DNA sequence: ACGGCTCGGCCCGGCG
DNA sequence: CGCCGGGCCGAGCCGTGC
């Protein structure tokens, strides 16, 4: 559904070609992702290979190290990368102090 | 302390609670425990592939992944009857016979 | 590199059975069979003791918070620390409603009695039980006298067997 | 997945006139008006006003308004700055915003004829801003979204919760 | 460990013969006497929602029409007018007005106020040089006031005088007794506690059979007639998290059979009133009828010992006792500022002012939802007893004591945590006749 | 293996709701005659007994006895399915499941799992009833209607050809009289003047769902509970005890 | 490693302040926000040490506190496991004056939760009310994490920090 | 001391209720001649008057005049419980209490609390009305049920021989054009070409609950308030008079 | 320790 | 044509000694 907002606002409100271009969860494999732990202020870079049929999310101990998690009952989020690049903006961050907390103000990409 | 809905598998270093093994599998070793799925069916399936349980030892929480290369747990049946089951499909077919489980299960922390 | 080895990495139930359970009675009867099965777990007793400290608590302090309360109007969102005169919102004609409800106190009240009864627990924590009924009973007396009698008495209560011993 | 603690869809402050559950379709269909703090932008070509990025008369953007607290004098972007954002004829420093009335109606039929989206039958948005500077979000990327099932952010993205193993 | 006092007898001392006095006492107030009529729904079909609040409005009703039936003796409060006509009213005329303070801040011109009664609320300004600014600033919401002053178009009413129910300042005295009468005021025993000081208190036990040293302590005890206890008198069963280890008897039923056992030992010639406390096994806000029947039984068996309730009022030879426990004072010490609990002779004086027990809603202490305030001191007393704080005080305001019999157990973790300094085993010893304490006895020597 | 048809599905169904508007769970004891429930409230309030003969019954056919026990809930909404005039059948095989069928231009079987019931025989011995009172539903159900209007309970006094029943609120009052020179009441028989007191929502639930051209019977005594009768059928028979108030 | 965001939201404030009841001298404070309630043992302890290396580097001198400041600091750690938070942590009174009494930088905050104190008008602090950002800045730092503070410091080269070490 | 007896007590709970949508508390005047009524709509915009003479009523009876003040909620609820074919009774006595009884197959009584309420009496005369026109009940009623959906505004538009309605909106229009020769149009008599606009909340309260075979007179001017009245009982009548908005 | 538990109001379908 | 009643939505609240 994400995918298909996304490709809706890039063919209805900028005139631009759809990029995912996915009818089933299937044809995200290969698009990049953000994670980020609702603690910080920086992502990191992931990329879809795969799906499974559990409720938890399976990545590297490296990819769970990078966002300051422990992995033992800890939960973060995800989103598309162009999503965010579109979307996000530092006008809506609340003005008092916790505003800036879940905030992808930098991405790491290696 | 204990909330109500949310069960004590063990009493602190009780003999036939949870055998402790030293190694890592493929999807656990960070803060994870290993368990067998056959311990996970037995148990009334309050435990699921990413249920966060506190532990003892170690540290103080985990999360449990399935691992079926360790053994399961040991039942005793409504007939009289003791069985071994370290097997998934096996504790399917059981699961309504059980009058006491005499053994729970192994649980590998690195 | 690993030590272990696993057949299938999403393999086995995929969602809890708290999350299947809607009554808070349900839910302790469910977990009380899984800890009477388990052998090394000695449920009887000790898992009431350690789970009547979730209940209590909840008790005695909607309890407390019940006669020092603020009130609020349903159709603004304003909050008087003493309950208006004229029984109605002055900024309004709606009218007020409570923030402790009396019902938000004895929800759990069945469940501690169920506890109390179908298991041995110290001889305190039933005292304790059995006043907190009598002061919840008390509370109310002048507001909801009881006036509605019963065709059969004795329903297997503990509170009174124990007075009478 | 993640949802704020009322769903919301648009980061669109309506007040009231939502009613309980701030739904600004059900404010445009029945005519009423909100007064709420935003940000207004203006046109330097022919001066539009209105809380948009692009004025809709020539596609030019516009530049945001500076409104002294006590006094009312507006002073765009351009001219602020020389005035180092304090009002001239005051010694309080400027705001990007005020309380101002706005027509939910106009603004919906806008988004709807801007996007080719009318069959949508809800659209929430939030009962005021968090932000110092109060600057809205279009209307169109919150057609989208109720159109295909998806929420919104504190920040402006679309969020996913889940517990992680290695 | 579970001795329960079984085995504790004092026998009358043959040596000191009581005088024979004609015991003329009346209980003249009792909260089981006052018979409370449950509401009516506004329809038949109501709920549980609107009678709880409709309860409060009632008695927040009745306190405010019974403190204006106060205020409305002394001549110097007249031409009063109502708060709801009062846009209808010149701008050069002396009126007043008398309700409920909702709350009061502090400016630099003065002191604001919100007084509201039965036809709306208004907004009452006080200047700072005013004679009774000091009076007024030491005041706690929900208390019942009088104000005097010009009332202003605009929106505020400018007030020059300030009024408390307060008390009179002259009375006549009462004729003189025939013969001596004495009476002993005891409270916070908390028996089936660690702390509690069994041995001082079996030593006083001693004195009142005649076990005394100096001959007018001889005289004093063959004197005594009356005894006292407000409150507090067993430890409880769960009062706080983590009493458990606190107890020495575990069980609230042999908590009061050991109290009973213990006051069995008192002498045949004395009558003993005994009241309720927060603590004891009863209602959880007050007032508080009585105990608990099915758990105080062992005490109410007792040949002499009579139940009273919270708030009692108590006619001893024509001289009125008001007893109460005093978790009102809490209140006044957390809110004027320069009062604590080592001193509480002084909270009591403002209570006794404000002609209230526990005006605050929503603080320190539990107010039950009755339709009817018995918290309001109608009549004015004699003497006021006290306790609940733990510490000893007496002080005389325009004729009427203020006694705070102290404690019978020993400091705890709590009062050690809270720096709380108790004075456990002090007893006063009043007359009858003069109303007024005349002795102090201190047992502190063994506890 | 024994088979049930009944004419006039949507009394059955009727029938049931009545029953299951106090209790959740209820257990069926049929036998060579017919089929009897019996249950009481969580309350203990309220008593509810109903028999079923064979008369009434077009076509029975059973063997021996048997206690089944169904979901109230469930039977009540696999009941409200049918029509006026289609023929309801019940039947149940070796399987312990209960087969609903209904035959009118079609025929629809339901599958509905049994359940077990723990039986308490609850009997309450025959007491001394000083009057009777026999009126139409119409008329008492009218009353209750008013009746919760003003109060939360309504007041019944008999008397030598008077039946008065009242209920008073804080200000407004409503009042119901009738004697045997009237319409709604048959005959009435009282040994002495009585008086007692029963709760609206209770009188409500058990007067809702009767028919206008029905005849109830009410015996009651002083302070004691209160028996209301309504032959079903003209076999059948229910019977109601409900605790008075004070 | 510039991924948690302590130093942009846990620290509110840093002000220069002076030892008016004893000696009038220069010292330095540390506000500490909400934020910081959420970043973590080490990140707390860390930022103290900063604040010591930096007040150090700036030629100013150290806090000396009062009694009534250790006792308020005192009631305040007492209280708010009482009515908040079970604090993960107990600290012993006497571990609590220890560290007022030998920490060189005053560590205090602005007001969190809606609960009055009993010592009041205190020198030096502006509120009456509960400060959660500090004293759990203090319970959770410096004292839970002492073993890596003290491993930081001699891996640092930092001196003054002897009474930690014992 | 009045005793009036009244026959068919629906439609006397459909003339209250009408009443009663409006104003919430008010008094009502009896007199030989009948019983009046006017009360004020607590928003200071539509003002209602009733009037009914005595000779509608089957058994009217009084000395003197006398007022009556009643809280409408209760007097609709107790109004509300009678059937079509109900005898209604209003009877007073010395005390303070007025009595509703309802007599029928069963003679149920009601008592009702009078209250004291204020009376403001504005008489207000003819005003100079550009247009008087008579129309059917359903016309009116199909014409506001269709502005509703459009917008909250209607307006009137009456012109030579025609009566147009009218609501606008945002995108949306409807309108409605009424001529002699269609049935719902009896007459019209106009001067000049006359329009204002009205609420509809207060219209869809005034004209919902309207008999289908009525006759209903308007009388309006430029932005002026609107006089509504229709007959009922051809001796009893009901006066509306709704301010515009803007 | 915080999601789970009580209230109140507001439309939307049947249903008679 | 007028109710009865469900099903959503949004508010609030969760041990404690003087
Ligand atoms: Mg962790
Ligand atoms: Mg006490
Ligand atoms: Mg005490
Ligand atoms: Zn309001
Ligand atoms: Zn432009
Ligand atoms: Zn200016």
């Amino acid at each position: 559904k994400v995918a298909k907002f996304v490709d809706d606002l890039l063919e209805k409100f900028y005139g631009l070609p759809r990029f995912y271009n996915a009818e089933k969860m299937e044809d995200l494999i290969g698009h990049l992702v953000i994670g980020l732990a609702p603690h910080t202020s920086a992502g990191i870079v992931g990329r879809i290979i795969g799906f499974v049929d559990a409720l938890v999310g399976y990545a590297h101990p490296y990819f769970h190290a990078a966002k300051r998690r422990n992995c033992d009952g800890d939960e973060d989020a995800v989103m598309l990368l162009l999503d965010a690049l579109l979307n996000f903006s530092r006008y809506y961050l609340p003005e008092k102090r916790g505003g800036k907390m879940d905030a992808p103000l930098v991405i790491t990409t290696r | 302390e204990v909330i109500g809905g949310r069960p004590l598998f063990s009493d602190p270093s009780k003999p036939g609670g949870f055998r402790l093994r030293y190694g890592r599998s493929r999807a656990s070793g960070f803060a994870t425990w290993g368990i067998n799925p056959a311990t996970m069916i037995l148990v009334d399936e309050f435990l699921a592939i990413g249920t966060q349980l506190k532990t003892e030892r170690p540290g103080k929480g985990a999360v449990v992944t399935p691992v079926t290369t360790i053994e399961g747990p040991i039942v005793k049946l409504k007939d009289g009857s003791v069985l071994r089951v370290d097997d998934y499909n096996l504790a399917l077919k059981v699961r309504e016979d059980v009058e006491e489980i005499l053994y729970l299960g192994d649980a590998v922390i690195a | 590199k690993f030590t272990h080895d696993t057949d299938d990495i999403a393999l086995g139930p995929k969602m809890s059975l708290y999350k299947q359970l809607g009554d808070m009675e349900e839910k302790v009867r469910r977990q009380l069979e899984v800890a009477k099965r388990i052998r090394a777990v000695d449920e009887h007793g000790v898992a009431e003791k350690i789970l009547n400290s979730h209940l209590i608590p909840d008790l005695r302090g909607n309890l407390r918070s019940f006669t020092r309360q603020e009130f609020r109007c349903v159709k603004c969102n304003t909050k008087f620390r003493r309950p208006p005169l004229n029984g109605k919102c002055p900024v309004c004609g709606g009218k007020i409603v409570l923030t402790v409800s009396k019902g938000a106190i004895e929800k759990y009240l069945g469940t501690a009695k169920m506890l109390v009864t179908e298991y041995n627990v110290k001889n305190y924590t039933r005292q304790r039980i059995c006043l907190t009924e009598r002061d919840i009973d008390s509370l109310f007396e002048n507001v909801f006298p009881e006036t509605q009698l019963t065709l059969i008495v004795n329903p297997n209560d503990i509170c009174q067997r124990l007075v009478m011993a | 997945e993640r949802k704020m603690k009322p769903p919301v869809q648009v980061l669109f402050p309506i007040g009231l006139a939502g009613g309980s559950s701030r739904d600004i379709k059900k404010a445009a269909e029945e005519g009423k008006v909100a007064e709420v703090e935003i940000a207004f932008f203006k046109c330097p070509k022919c001066g539009h006003v209105g809380p948009e990025h692009l004025c809709p008369n020539c596609g030019t953007r516009k530049e945001l308004l500076w409104v002294c607290p006590r006094c009312n004098a507006e002073y765009p972007e351009s001219q602020a700055e020389g005035y180092n954002y304090t009002c001239p004829k005051c010694n309080v420093k400027l705001r990007p915003y005020a309380k101002r009335k706005i027509r939910p109606s106009e603004l919906l039929n806008r988004a709807m004829e801007n996007v080719k989206v009318y069959g949508v039958d809800k659209l929430k948005g939030v009962m005021g801003m968090t932000s110092g500077w109060k600057m809205p979000e279009p209307l169109e990327k919150g057609l989208l979204r109720a159109k295909n099932d998806v929420y919104v952010f504190k920040d402006g993205t679309i969020r996913f919760d889940a517990t992680d193993a290695p | 460990e579970y001795s329960k006092y079984e085995d504790v007898v004092i026998e009358w001392n043959p040596s000191v013969t009581p005088v024979q006095i004609e015991k003329n006492y009346e209980v003249k107030f009792d909260v089981r006497q006052v018979k409370l009529r449950p509401p009516k729904v506004k329809n038949g079909s109501g709920k549980e929602g609107e009678i709880i609040v409709e309860a409060y409005a009632s008695l927040f009703k009745s306190r405010l029409s019974k403190l204006k039936r106060i205020l409305r003796e002394n001549p110097e409060i007249s031409n009063v007018v109502d708060i709801g006509k009062l846009n209808y009213v010149s701008g050069d005329e002396e009126v007043t007005i008398i309700g409920l303070v909702n709350s009061k801040r502090e400016t630099n011109r003065g002191l604001i106020f919100e007084v509201e009664d039965k036809t709306g609320i208004v907004k009452v300004f006080l200047p700072k040089d005013s004679e009774d600014y000091r009076e007024a600033f030491k005041v706690l919401p929900d208390a019942v006031v009088a104000f005097k002053g010009f009332y202003s178009k605009k929106g505020i009413f400018f007030a020059n005088k300030f009024y408390l129910p307060d008390v009179p300042l002259y009375r006549k005295q009462k004729p003189p007794l025939e013969e001596k009468v004495y009476a002993i005021l005891i409270s916070d025993i908390h028996v089936g506690s660690r702390e509690f000081c069994e041995k001082a208190f079996l030593k006083f036990l001693e004195w009142l059979n005649g076990h005394v040293e100096s001959k007018e302590e001889e005289e004093i005890v063959s004197r005594v007639k009356y005894l006292i206890i407000a409150g507090d008198v067993v430890d409880g069963i769960g009062i706080y998290p983590g009493q458990y280890s606190d107890l020495v008897i575990p069980d609230i039923f042999d908590q009061y059979e050991a109290l009973a056992n213990l006051l069995a030992n008192v002498p045949e010639h004395i009558t003993m009133f005994i009241g309720p406390g927060n603590a004891d096994a009863a209602r959880p806000a007050i007032p508080q009828p009585e105990f608990y029947k099915e758990y105080a039984k062992p005490i109410y068996k007792l040949k002499n010992a009579i139940i009273i309730s919270n708030p009692a009022v108590i006619r001893l030879h024509g001289r009125d006792f008001l007893i109460a426990h005093g978790r009102g004072i809490e209140d006044v010490v957390s809110f004027v500022p320069g009062l604590t609990h080592h001193k509480p002779g002084l909270p009591m004086v403002e209570l006794l002012k404000m002609r209230h027990l526990a005006p605050t809603f929503g603080g320190k202490v539990p107010i039950a939802p009755d339709p009817e305030d018995l918290l309001v001191i109608e009549e004015v007393p004699d003497l006021v007893q006290m306790g609940h704080v733990h510490v000893y005080d007496a002080v005389v305001y325009r004729g009427v004591q203020l006694v705070n019999s102290a404690t019978w157990q020993a400091q705890t973790e709590f009062q050690k945590m809270v720096n709380i300094v108790p004075t456990p085993a002090k007893v006063p010893v009043v007359d009858v006749e003069s109303a007024r304490v005349v002795k102090v006895l201190d047992f502190s020597g063994w506890c | 293996p024994f088979e049930i048809v009944f004419e006039g599905a949507k009394e059955f169904a009727q029938l049931i709701e009545t029953a299951s508007r106090l209790i959740d769970e209820a257990a069926f004891k049929v036998t060579e005659e017919g089929i009897s429930m019996r249950a009481m409230d969580p309350s203990r309030v309220v008593l509810i007994d109903l028999n079923l003969p064979a008369s009434i019954f077009s076509k029975y056919e059973v063997d021996g006895e048997e206690t089944i026990g169904v979901n109230m809930d469930h039977l009540k909404k696999v009941l409200k399915r049918g029509k006026a005039k289609e023929t309801l059948i019940l039947r149940k095989g070796e399987e312990n499941f209960l087969e609903i069928s209904l035959q009118g231009t079609a025929t629809r079987t339901f599958k509905l799992p049994l359940i077990d019931v723990e039986e308490i025989e609850v009997d309450l011995p025959e007491l001394p009833f000083t009057a009777k009172v026999v009126i139409l539903g119409d008329v008492i159900k009218e009353a209750v209607k008013d009746a919760s209007l003003v109060s939360d309970s309504m007041k019944f006094i008999a008397k030598e050809n008077e039946f008065t029943m009242r209920a008073e609120g804080e200000t407004q009052e409503v009042e119901v009289k009738l004697t045997l020179e009237d319409e709604g009441l048959l005959d009435i028989e009282v040994q002495e003047e009585t008086k007692s007191a029963y709760g609206i929502s209770y009188l409500s639930d058990m007067v809702k769902g009767l028919g206008k051209a029905d005849e109830v019977t009410i015996k009651f005594g002083n302070e004691m509970p209160m028996q209301m009768e309504y032959y079903i059928r003209d076999e059948g028979r229910l019977i109601f005890l409900l605790a008075p108030r004070v | 490693e510039g991924i948690v965001s302590a130093p942009i939201e846990g620290i509110a404030n840093v002000k220069i302040k002076r030892n008016t009841w004893a000696d009038n001298s220069e010292y330095l404070a540390l506000y500490y926000a909400g934020p910081i309630r959420s970043s973590g043992g080490t990140a707390q302890a860390l930022s103290v040490l900063v604040g010591d290396y930096v007040r150090r580097k700036l030629g100013l001198d150290r806090f000396k506190p009062s009694e009534k400041h250790i006792e308020r600091m005192v009631e305040e750690v007492d209280l708010y496991h009482r009515a908040v938070t079970r604090l993960q942590y107990h600290p012993s009174p006497e571990e609590v004056r220890l560290a007022m009494r030998n920490i060189p930088i005053e560590i205090t905050g602005e007001a969190t939760d809606d609960v009055e104190v009993s010592h009041r008008d205190v020198p030096g602090v502006e509120t009456n009310q509960l400060r959660g950002g500090a004293i759990l800045v203090l319970a959770e730092g410096v004292l839970q994490k002492a073993k890596k503070l003290v491993k930081y410091i001699d891996k640092m080269g930092i001196e003054g920090w002897e009474w930690l070490k014992e």
